[PDB]
């Protein structure tokens, strides 16, 4: 994810959507979910992925 | 027998030592530009549906 490595001509979304479509998923990164409460396939297909979360040092236990 | 002022100098020479410029080649980088991130060949799907 180095800055300034992907231009307007070579886009990042194009690159990673091709990567995804090469794995059987869809270009735009949306997979369609079901509702865990009603059990029905939601009408909109959701955008899901893997992101890196940090946990901050500020906790309600200290404030 | 003493020292007296003589005629004013007619000119001055100032010497300095200087080397010269080479040709402009402008060789910017060993491996140049920002080389683009790219597709691994073939890849293949690493996942299948159930059924």
């Amino acid at each position: 994810a180095t800055p300034f490595i992907f231009s307007e001509e070579n886009s990042a979304l194009e690159y990673f959507g091709e990567m995804l479509k090469a794995a059987g998923y869809n270009f735009y990164g949306t997979e369609r979910l079901y509702s865990g409460i009603s059990g029905l396939e939601l009408e909109a297909d959701i955008f899901i992925g893997v992101v890196y979360y940090q946990r901050l040092r500020h906790m309600v236990s200290d404030k | 027998g003493g020292l007296t002022c003589a005629s004013a100098p007619q000119g001055t020479l100032r010497i300095l030592e200087g080397p010269q410029q080479s040709l402009s080649g402008s060789p910017l980088q060993p491996i140049p530009a920002s080389p683009p991130p790219q597709i691994p060949p073939g890849l293949r799907p690493r996942f299948c549906a159930f059924g």
